[PDB]
RNA sequence: UUUCGGGGGUACUCGAGUGGCGAACGGGUGAGUAACACGUGGGUGAUCUGCCCUGCACUUUGGGAUAAGCCUGGGAAACUGGGUCUAAUACCGAAUACACCCUGCUGGUCGCAUGGCCUGGUAGGGGAAAGCUUUUGCGGUGUGGGAUGGGCCCGCGGCCUAUCAGCUUGUUGGUGGGGUGAUGGCCUACCAAGGCGACGACGGGUAGCCGGCCUGAGAGGGUGACCGGCCACACUGGGACUGAGAUACGGCCCAGACUCCUACGGGAGGCAGCAGUGGGGAAUAUUGCACAAUGGGCGCAAGCCUGAUGCAGCGACGCCGC
């Protein structure tokens, strides 16, 4: 509030927060849809939902929104859940 | 600071002469003041303190400096007495006086403090300067013709120069072979009393 | 980045430095990974000592010298050895040793007689 | 003239995890035993040798260790709260 | 170019603006904290690491905006809405990568059990990038390895008090999920009933810890000023965001106390940074000089910034010398 760089950083941090929030919400929605599909119990829709969600996960990891380890953990969990079904 | 008042006072109080050729001390060898004749009580502390006062008033060194010297001497791996005596004897003014260039230690100190000497080719005016092995003490050329050094260089028949020093040049150079040992110091008093006093 | 800095020592008027290896984020007088030399500019030829092997290792892993340390590395030839451009030539102007006290003592004694 | 496309990592020798020998004093939890360890140091002031006791919690999958058995343990990463030891084998049963 | 009111170009240069990096270092204080906070030694087959160094492979292709500018509205102010318009190393889609990530099968090997390694083999799916500059030219992306900086867990060690004897219910353990960089009741559902304690749990009081410092023959006792390391905090109490990294001192959001502006609608602030002021007190300093040296940030560089720092001023406050 007192130093110019602080004010510029206020604006830039706000815009970065907006972008990260969008990406995280999209990832959460994709994972939730896959979980619902698995709960229904069909394989094929679960299969390419898993494919789309895994692609979304690592491509959001590349953007720096989430750590690559987090994307790996999520992908492992989803694939294991599908395999169990 | 420095002690400035009368000199024979200390000699009379301490019962020995410290200057060396003082007639007033011979005339009255008893302590000064009204009660200089009153008999005194005997105590070890009194004797030790009087020995320390003798030592530190012969060389003109104040109490704090003397205590620093004692700590230094005790720290050294010799024995405390002769170590302290050699530390005292290595002072620049004492070297100048013992070399016969000053009649009294006070004027040796006065000459040193006024920058009349030059040790190892660099001007030194610090009476407490300690002198190591193989030091050359010279009088700077400007003061060679002065009255004090004139009369110092034409009465070289006084007290003998100790072994560890040597006046070598017609210009009265001083060469230091090694720091004196207890045998060659030739000083009054007893160092053991001082060691006892400072161990109290 | 790990850097080769100069930390200050000595008293007020006389700065004497140690050539240390430390992270760029630490303070000037902070903890040092390694001490690989010393530098005394108050002396007339300004004594410089650099441990060549440790300097080579730290330059190899990628430590970045500061400008004074870079100048010293060029002087001692360690920088050129690390790069290899002209060769590693010692431009170091070492202090001239002083005659011994015994030499001058005997010279005075001989001059007397 | 071209450098390798893969640089193998410099091998690091494995560390030595701490080991202990103790006695089982509790086996009331699943897959977990409580082991008592004894240590004999010297008193820092009086110099006498003092025997001191300590309880650790170890992990054994099948739970073959009863109460009173001399067992062997090796340290490990935290398996739970307060669980930091792994049962190697039962030194002697009792 | 000119009527001297100024007008155009340039890009040397540069206010404001977008964008990058920095701002998490450096500087202060010792309130809290009896704790894995600190000291010392280990473990991480349970982990991250921007900039830096060094191998390898790339650096393809397309698009939609917007700040600034211009026009206009609201408000006392703080500040804020709408229209139009414009650029990028800003933002976004795709291709490629098969070094990387996930899953299935499978070989060998080392163990310290989960497991680790051989970039093992194999089948399927997938994951990027940015240009600028003619000059000692600087950059972008993935990936192998170093270096640095961490995170987490553990042994042992350093206060006083039973005129403080019981304490604990996510509390002790398991399973499946979730979460995290990572292990873990860290979180959660279910299951079992454990766990700690006179070798002093649970309470109460006090306290930043250490290298060190003072004293002492030594053992020991007292202490933690300067200097150096770690920790905690930044008006009080919570919270996340951005980021490689956050107790975010000179960031944000909320609540509270206090101080200030207001057209009563609403707004602003945080010296335990450097000087300085008031108060408290027996008692503790200048609203100084400079980036010349060292360290740091940005920049290709010249360079800019730095109350860090280097110096100076005041006080016999101390040591030393005259």
């Amino acid at each position: 509030a007192n130093i110019k760089s602080q004010i510029k950083r206020i604006r830039t941090n706000e815009r970065r927060r907006l972008r990260n929030q969008s990406v995280k919400s999209s990832l959460r929605t994709a994972i939730r849809g896959f979980r619902e599909a698995v709960d229904a119990g069909d394989k094929d829709k679960a299969s390419e939902l898993l494919h789309a969600t895994s692609r979304k996960l690592d491509k959001a990891a590349s953007k720096g929104v989430i750590h690559p380890n987090q994307a790996a953990n999520k992908k492992s969990a989803l694939a294991l859940a599908l395999n169990k079904l | 600071a420095r002690y400035t008042g009368p000199a024979t006072r200390k000699s009379r109080r301490l019962g020995v002469d410290l200057v060396g050729g003082d007639q007033s001390f011979e005339k009255r060898p008893y302590p000064p003041g009204q009660h200089g004749r009153a008999r005194i009580k005997e105590s070890e502390y009194r004797q030790q303190l009087q020995e320390k006062q003798k030592a530190r008033f012969s060389y003109g060194v104040m109490e704090k400096q003397f205590r620093r010297y004692y700590e230094e001497a005790n720290r050294q791996p010799g024995k405390t007495g002769d170590n302290l005596l050699r530390i005292l004897e290595s002072r620049l003014d004492n070297v100048v006086y013992r070399a016969g260039l000053a009649r009294t230690r006070r004027m040796a100190r006065q000459l040193v403090s006024h920058g009349h000497f030059l040790v190892n080719g660099v001007k030194v005016d610090i009476p407490s300067y300690r002198v190591s092995q193989y030091d050359i003490i010279d009088v700077k050329e400007k003061s060679l013709n002065t009255l004090p050094f004139q009369i110092a260089r034409e009465t070289a028949g006084e007290r003998p120069i100790p072994s560890w020093l040597q006046v070598v040049g017609e210009r009265q150079r001083i060469l230091v072979h090694q720091l004196p040992e207890r045998a060659q110091i030739d000083v009054p008093l007893t160092e053991q009393l001082i060691v006892e006093l400072y161990s109290k | 980045a790990v850097k080769i800095k100069l930390t200050r020592l000595g008293k007020i008027r006389n700065p004497q430095y140690r050539i240390i290896v430390a992270d760029a984020r630490t303070r000037r007088d902070g903890r040092a990974i390694e001490v690989i030399g010393r530098y005394h500019p108050k002396e007339e030829p300004s004594l410089i000592q650099i441990d060549s092997e440790r300097a080579q290792y730290w330059l190899g892993v990628g430590a970045q010298p500061t400008e004074p340390v870079l100048a010293l590395l060029k002087i001692t030839g360690d920088w050129q050895k690390f790069k290899g451009l002209p060769g590693a030539e010692g431009t170091l102007k070492v202090k001239e040793p002083k005659p011994s006290k015994l030499d001058l003592f005997n010279a005075a004694l001989a001059e007397a007689e | 003239q071209k450098g390798p496309k893969y640089t193998p990592a410099a091998e690091k020798p494995r560390g030595r995890r701490k080991t202990a020998i103790g006695y089982v004093v509790s086996d009331k939890m699943q897959k977990t035993i409580v082991v008592e360890l004894e240590d004999r140091k010297s008193h820092p002031l009086y110099g006498k040798i003092i025997r001191t006791t300590k309880k650790v919690k170890a992990h054994d999958e099948n739970g073959e260790a009863g109460i009173g058995d001399r067992v062997s343990l090796m340290e490990t990463r935290p398996l739970s709260a307060t669980k930091r030891w792994r049962l190697v084998e039962i030194l002697e049963k009792a």
